[PDB]
């Protein structure tokens, strides 16, 4: 009878609210994703312009559907050739699922051990930047459908990842457990993998200001509902 | 400009 968005809404809500339970819920609530496809959510899929983006349009568009103290619920959509930057997600749970294109995450972690002064990278760092990088490992870099299961991250893995919009648009269904919270130490902060002058690998992390060419903007979502 | 978003935390909108 209820519209699976607000079937996963509700399992959200029960999953998030580990303590007994956590692991049965989760699991529920990933089979439910398993399941969403774009027309669930009355989104059509997006292809390509082969045109440039022109400066005053956004790369990332966002829909949000719903957000609790426990979880928040929404919809990326990339562009062409755009990126949401490698960035964290600080005590957060996060699931993922593509609803159309293809998507490349990259999935990392931070691992504290000062740089070794003869390491170089290329471009160079400046001063500032080489007392400021911390290692991490790589875990993964795999591209992702519609027909692929959610990803997962948590508060101790894959914490950090980048996604790519592959040959095309993207768009992705995201639940982030709790969301985002600024005011209370929980922030999105972003980073620079570093290449040196096959997984898991380590590698150097540089925190780093959201990038110029990045930024997204709400847009309106038009499935159905989630109510309270 | 700045906003406190519950899915980007605190994300230069602009
Ligand atoms: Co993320």
């Amino acid at each position: 009878m209820a519209s699976l968005i607000q079937r996963i809404a509700r399992q959200a809500s029960l999953t998030f609210r580990m303590q007994p339970g956590f692991p049965e819920n989760l699991s529920k609530l990933k089979s439910l994703l398993t399941q969403l496809r774009a027309e669930d959510l009355n989104i059509a899929p997006r292809k390509a312009t082969l045109q440039p983006l022109p400066p005053n349009l956004p790369p990332v568009t966002y829909m949000h559907i719903y957000e609790t103290d426990g979880f928040s619920l929404g919809v990326f959509l990339l562009k062409s050739g755009t990126s949401i930057p490698l960035h964290d997600h600080p005590g957060m749970h996060g699931m993922l699922k593509v609803l159309y294109g293809t998507v490349r995450i990259s999935c990392m972690d931070k691992l504290p051990r000062a740089l070794p002064p003869e390491q170089q990278f290329e471009p160079p760092l400046q001063p500032r930047e080489r007392e400021a990088v911390r290692p991490g490992v790589l875990r993964s870099r795999a591209e992702y459908t519609e027909a692929s299961g959610p990803c997962i991250l948590t508060p101790h893995r894959d914490n950090l990842h980048q996604i790519d919009a592959v040959e095309g648009p993207a768009a992705f269904l995201d639940i982030l457990a709790p969301p985002y919270d600024p005011d209370d130490g929980r922030d999105c902060h972003y980073y620079r993998v570093l290449e040196p002058v096959d997984l898991p690998r380590e590698v150097w992390l540089l925190e780093t200001p959201q990038a110029d060419d990045f930024w997204c903007e709400g847009e309106p979502y038009p499935g159905p509902k989630v109510f309270p | 400009y700045i906003v406190k978003t519950f899915w980007l935390g605190s994300h230069r909108q602009c």
